[PDB]
């Protein structure tokens, strides 16, 4: 199935977040309306924060991740959750190679902010 | 088949 | 029900990342095996990240996460999410006053790592 | 923080089923535009299904489930989780007594139908 | 990335139950250690509770599912969620055809029991 692509509600602020644990150095793309809005890039083996970006979702409220290694996209595995029907997490994990620890870029989107 | 009406 | 607590694998290496969105000055306490390992504190309307830090579960692996504004704990709510039956988030939010949007500190816990 | 409310689309069918695990008889109400749609009793130790049906979710879209045994309200809880951006569960625990495993009645709302 | 395959407590009792979604007649699979320990079939657009069952996780708490529809594998979405930390869900959706409503066969597993 498809992985990676949230629907926000139209027009709302969420923050992104990515964190690497791998030898590879991670690119972390946030499209939103198809477009890209954000562009994350760095190496950490521990969970180092590699950007974190308040965005919006635009008219179309559609969100999505990708994460590549030297130009090789990485598998993906997401999933929304929502606690008290009101706090929202997108969370997404990415895996470069062959281990499947599914960590290598972390990418985190909550919402509503403020 | 020959009649489009393969059905589940 | 109690919320905030949670039970990781033992002597394991986890994320813990927190976010503030609140005229409130958040502090975050990360408690593993009822000690106080991590503090964050700060305020932000715009999803800072006032702390992010790697720790040790330790030899009970549990992991408690509070939130307090000005003394007084915050109203939490909190649940556990796998993905591709590896890679573990543990989810906080917390609600310092009425509008209950409840974001107003969140604590996200990842692992594994590295 | 409140639990067991879920927004759903408006107008949607969803699929509303309980399962019980304790000696006291299950009382499970569903809520739709805050009056009863669905009525739900049995008595499991062996989680049988004790209700399951179809309802919309109405112009509102407001669901809500309330758990009762014998008169006395249960402790909630609750999530709502989305998968691939398009299959929604809607999730409810709930705790009768003090041993604290919030299986005594467990609630499953998933959406789309059809 | 692997969908459908959870790890639970070893020699544990389990919860499975399969929800129907399709113009095609559903077959689901459940495994444990490898070999299968139940299974589910029916047809229904209407959310039919095709199958539900006790299982024991054994010593291994690998538990697979698996859907097919008229011999052909079903592509499956999944994650596992942990309320209160001690209520878990492991949950499944699976795709027929193309319209990706990923609800053709719908599949909860819940523990603890009792
Ligand atoms: C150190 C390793 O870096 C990658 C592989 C290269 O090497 C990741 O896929 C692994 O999970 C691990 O983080
Ligand atoms: C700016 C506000 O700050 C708090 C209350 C004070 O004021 C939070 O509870 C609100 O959700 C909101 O972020
Ligand atoms: C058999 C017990 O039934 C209840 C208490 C009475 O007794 C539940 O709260 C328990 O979790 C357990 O299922
Ligand atoms: C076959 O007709 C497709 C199939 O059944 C439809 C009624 C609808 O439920 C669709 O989601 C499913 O894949
Ligand atoms: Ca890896
Ligand atoms: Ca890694
Ligand atoms: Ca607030
Ligand atoms: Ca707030
Ligand atoms: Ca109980
Ligand atoms: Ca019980
Ligand atoms: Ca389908
Ligand atoms: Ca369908």
């Amino acid at each position: 199935a498809t992985q990676g692509v949230f629907t926000l509600p139209a027009n709302t602020r969420f923050g992104v977040t990515a964190f690497a644990n791998s030898s590879g150095t991670q690119t972390v793309n946030v499209l939103v309306n198809n477009e890209t809005a954000a562009t994350f890039s760095g190496q950490s083996t521990n969970n180092a924060v590699i950007g974190t970006q308040v965005l919006n979702s635009g008219s179309s409220g559609k969100v999505q991740v990708q994460v590549s290694v030297n130009g090789r996209p990485s598998d993906l595995v997401s999933a929304q959750v929502i606690l008290t029907n009101e706090l929202n997490f997108a969370l997404v994990g990415s895996e470069d190679g062959t281990d499947n620890d599914y960590n290598d870029a972390v990418v985190v989107i909550n919402w509503p902010l403020g | 088949k020959k009649c489009k009406l393969c059905l589940k």
